[PDB]
RNA sequence: GCGGUGGAAACUACCAAGCUGGAGUACGGUAGGGGCAGAGGGAAUUUCCGGUGGAGCGGUGAAAUGCGUAGAGAUCGGAAAGAACACCAACGGCGAAAGCACUCUGCUGGGCCGACACUGACACUGAGAGACGAAAGCUAGGGGAGCGAAUGGGAUUAGAUACCCCAGUAGUCCUAGCCGUAAACGAUGGAUACUAGGCGCUGUGCGUAUCGACCCGUGCAGUGUUGUAGCUAACGCGUUAAGUAUCCC
């Protein structure tokens, strides 16, 4: 089903923000349903991104 | 490290002699006297000479102060000695101006250092020379500048205002380890011109405010008292109102 | 190339990642996780020309002088 | 296509304050690319992305003194080759400056799934 | 691998106890002559050899299940004697006989391997690699 | 039992040559909180400097000490500092063990897999010996927000040198050492060989599916949960044995 065929960065938001809950925080890979190194993927991303203010740490 | 050259015209034998010893020659500064002879290196704590090139040549001992010493040469051929900066090794090259590099041994205004820098040697007035932070392992961090003022942090602790366009310099001063030495016995002290001190309480009643009691005095002051009557601990000698109030900020801990 | 197999090229491959990493061993001295493993490669070298001494006599001599390797713990 | 000889891969981002011309931002482009190449990087190749809305607010001290509180950004993107050695002065030399507020670069590994 | 003998042995022993009448074993002049001889004493269905990239394999086939699976009155012991750590050897006459002869006794003598019943036919006593039940 | 002599040559031992499946080397891959070192980041908290405001805050089973009209707490704006890294996180990953997780980069240790590319038994264990080794502790120098042995006050209680509360010193942190112990636990020494499965996961390889993500079947390597044989005093262990055998400590 979902699948990730484009290359996952810091810099695909909507890729991410996909990823990432309401309130900023980061979803468990049970939820996402990815493979164990897809979601490290993700997660070393979503960081990387919130230190370049891409994504917020908090919400306004 | 330590190795001694000929003479530069840097060292004289020109000098107060007695030590301690005013006009009237009463001892004033007590417990001086005896001790090594000595020749006075004419360091440049003004660095004033601006824009050429220096080149350390070597490293030296000097009696009078307890960090080293460093001859430097010019192109020009000029010889100076600086207070010798931490890290610093023959071959290395500095220079004083304006808009300079920031590295060890390099002279600048404080209007172009960045801010959190540790420097040494520090003028409190534009041209009168270098007077904060000359000893060994001394050095004070540049915290914020602000109108015509800048702020330090003295290795006292204290946190205090200067002038901006007052010069100073890079890197902490060397010799780091010399309060690491122990003397070991009455002689080495006796060879760095520090005669024995005796203990108020020993003296007679006449002496001093602990005086003789019968067997071994407890001070029976109320206080301990200096020499002249003074009460010994934590009584702030500073004057109330001079004039340096507006710069000193917080007072060191 | 050679023998890439042979006993003289393994302890080769061996002395030189030693001697590779004694550069390391000095810059970080705090690092034990690599030393563990300096002491493992080490120990397989050191096998090899106590197994080569048994097998080959001239070979073995030949080797430790030419790589530079101290000589043997029996003596 | 992209073929280092005995050089790694890189990508840096970095970020500087909204206030700033296209020919302040072209110098600095100039500085750092010079700075790359007098490191042995073949291949510099700058992109660049301006003006976009920051998740939150930095603030940034200056040589002057300045506190600058930002909310917008400029962000340029680099892909360069370079020597593992000399990755290292880049990355001081870019938190040095007053202009670039928030840095950072990446090794790129290829993707494999 | 240390001991190989013990290793087939072993391995008879776990394929026995399992009911499973067939065995993968290694085989080896040792191994070959041990089988053999387990054939003309009757222990063992029927054996056969198999190649492939340059190792051997003997197959054994086992006696069958005894009238089932479950109720069984009857296994097959085997048990080394001489090891790597004790070697145990016997002259003519204090030859080993097990279980009043039921069972019999491997022997590797200088005329080659046998059992304890053509040693004392022939006279000659040696090591003793093992026991059979 | 010991000694001499004549024979036998399978096994150990020796001598000469061979052989890859054991152990390694090269090659090419790939996962990783492995280690050391250098950069950067944000919440939160505490204190300090202001503006507002103006009687209680804080705390307990119920209270009181404490902080507060010298303006507390609350709230907004500023600075400064240290320590720890939410979500991800999982009956998940790596490590010899201890342990290791904000992010990044550099120096480097292993591990596994696929190919014959190569050496050709180089193996397994290990008395003494060496290195590493949580926390507390100690020596020397820094550093000190929170927490907090000791200590002090408030209670509770016959008593309370305790549990609870209010303060708070060592220490916790960093550098360089020393100490060498733990329920350092899987309460299970290491290597090898061999013995039903079922359900899982991680890393890879092959075939299939499409020609790229699955998908399936499988080969290994590790990791988890039920359970047959067998073992065990019982509990239970059960291909990661506490099963059946060999070797060393
Ligand atoms: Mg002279
Ligand atoms: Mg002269
Ligand atoms: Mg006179
Ligand atoms: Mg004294
Ligand atoms: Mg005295
Ligand atoms: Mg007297
Ligand atoms: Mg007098
Ligand atoms: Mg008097
Ligand atoms: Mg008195
Ligand atoms: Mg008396
Ligand atoms: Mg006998
Ligand atoms: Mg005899
Ligand atoms: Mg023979
Ligand atoms: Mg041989
Ligand atoms: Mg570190
Ligand atoms: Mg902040
Ligand atoms: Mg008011
Ligand atoms: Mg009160
Ligand atoms: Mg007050
Ligand atoms: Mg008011
Ligand atoms: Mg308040
Ligand atoms: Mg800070
Ligand atoms: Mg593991
Ligand atoms: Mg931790
Ligand atoms: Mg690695
Ligand atoms: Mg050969
Ligand atoms: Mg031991
Ligand atoms: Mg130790
Ligand atoms: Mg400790
Ligand atoms: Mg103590
Ligand atoms: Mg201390
Ligand atoms: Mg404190
Ligand atoms: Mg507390
Ligand atoms: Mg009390
Ligand atoms: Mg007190
Ligand atoms: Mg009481
Ligand atoms: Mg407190
Ligand atoms: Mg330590
Ligand atoms: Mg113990
Ligand atoms: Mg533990
Ligand atoms: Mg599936
Ligand atoms: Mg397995
Ligand atoms: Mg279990
Ligand atoms: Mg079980
Ligand atoms: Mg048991």
């Amino acid at each position: 089903p979902i699948q990730s065929g484009d290359r996952i960065d810091y810099r695909n938001m909507s890729l991410i923000s996909r990823f990432i809950s309401e309130q900023g925080k980061i979803l468990s890979r049970r939820v996402n349903r990815l493979t164990l190194k897809q979601q490290r993927l993700i997660t070393s991303a979503i960081k990387q991104a919130r230190i370049l203010s891409l994504l917020p740490f908090l919400n306004n | 490290q330590v190795k001694s050259n000929p003479r530069n015209n840097l060292i004289s034998g020109q000098r107060r002699c007695g030590k301690g010893r005013n006009a009237r020659g009463i001892i004033t500064a007590r417990h001086r006297g005896g001790g090594h002879k000595r020749l006075y290196r004419k360091i440049d704590f003004r660095r004033n000479e601006k824009d050429i090139y220096g080149k350390i040549v070597t490293i030296e001992y000097d009696p009078n102060r307890n960090a080293y010493i460093c001859l430097i040469h010019y192109g020009d051929g000029e010889k100076r000695y600086i207070l010798h900066p931490r890290g610093a090794i023959i071959g290395d090259t500095i220079v004083s101006g304006t808009e300079v590099p920031i590295k060890m041994g390099n002279a600048l205004p404080l209007t172009d250092m960045p801010l959190g820098t540790a420097i040494h040697n520090i003028e409190i007035t534009l041209g009168r020379g270098g007077q904060l932070a000359r000893a060994a392992g001394a050095v004070a961090k540049l915290i914020a500048k602000e109108g015509k003022s800048a702020t330090l942090k003295l290795p006292s602790g204290e946190v205090r205002l200067i002038s901006k366009n007052c010069s100073a310099t890079v890197g902490q001063v060397g010799n780091v380890g010399v309060n690491q030495k122990r003397l070991g016995r009455a002689g080495s002290k006796r060879w760095l011109g520090k005669r024995p001190v005796v203990r108020g309480v020993v003296m007679n009643p006449v002496d001093h405010p602990h005086g003789g009691g019968e067997g071994r005095a407890p001070i029976g002051r109320k206080s301990p008292t200096t020499p002249w009557g003074y009460p010994a601990l934590g009584r702030r000698s500073r004057k109330r109102n001079k004039y340096s109030d507006n710069f000193i900020i917080r007072r060191r801990s | 190339e050679e023998n890439k197999g042979s006993v003289e090229f393994q302890v080769f491959c061996f002395t030189n990642k030693i001697r590779r990493l004694t550069l390391h061993l000095e810059l970080h001295k705090k690092d034990y996780s690599s030393q563990r493993g300096l002491r493992k490669t080490l120990g397989k070298r050191q096998r090899l020309l106590a197994y080569l001494l048994k097998i080959n006599g001239v070979r073995y001599k030949e080797l430790i002088s030419k790589l530079n390797i101290r000589e043997l713990k029996t003596r | 296509p992209q073929c280092p000889p005995g050089l790694r891969q890189y990508e840096t981002m970095a970020v500087l304050r909204p206030d700033m011309t296209e020919d302040e931002r072209l110098t600095l482009t100039q500085k750092y690319e010079e700075l790359l190449v007098a490191g042995g990087a073949m291949y510099v190749e700058v992109f660049n992305r301006g003006v976009i809305p920051l998740a939150y607010s930095i603030k940034r001290k200056n040589k002057a003194g300045e506190t600058n509180n930002y909310l917008d950004g400029i962000y340029l993107l680099f892909t360069y080759f370079t020597k593992p050695e000399s990755i290292s002065p880049l990355e001081a030399a870019l938190v040095t400056d007053d202009d670039v507020i928030r840095s950072s670069s990446f090794k790129i590994r290829k993707r494999k799934y | 691998g240390k001991d190989t003998i013990a290793d087939i042995i072993t391995c008879i022993r776990n394929a026995d106890m399992n009911r499973k009448g067939t065995v993968r074993i290694v085989s080896t002049n040792i191994t070959e002559n041990i089988v053999k001889i387990l054939l003309r004493e009757g222990f063992i269905e029927n054996a056969r050899k198999h190649q492939e990239r340059n190792k051997y394999f003997l197959v054994l086939t086992l006696r069958h299940r005894r009238n089932k699976k479950g109720p069984y009155l009857n296994t097959f012991h085997l048990k080394r004697v001489s090891r790597p750590g004790l070697r145990i050897y016997s002259n003519y006459q204090r030859i080993p006989r097990i279980l009043g002869g039921m069972g019999i006794a491997i022997l590797s003598t200088s005329r080659g391997i046998m059992t304890d019943r053509e040693a004392r036919l022939e006279g000659i006593g040696g090591e003793i690699l093992c026991y059979i039940w």
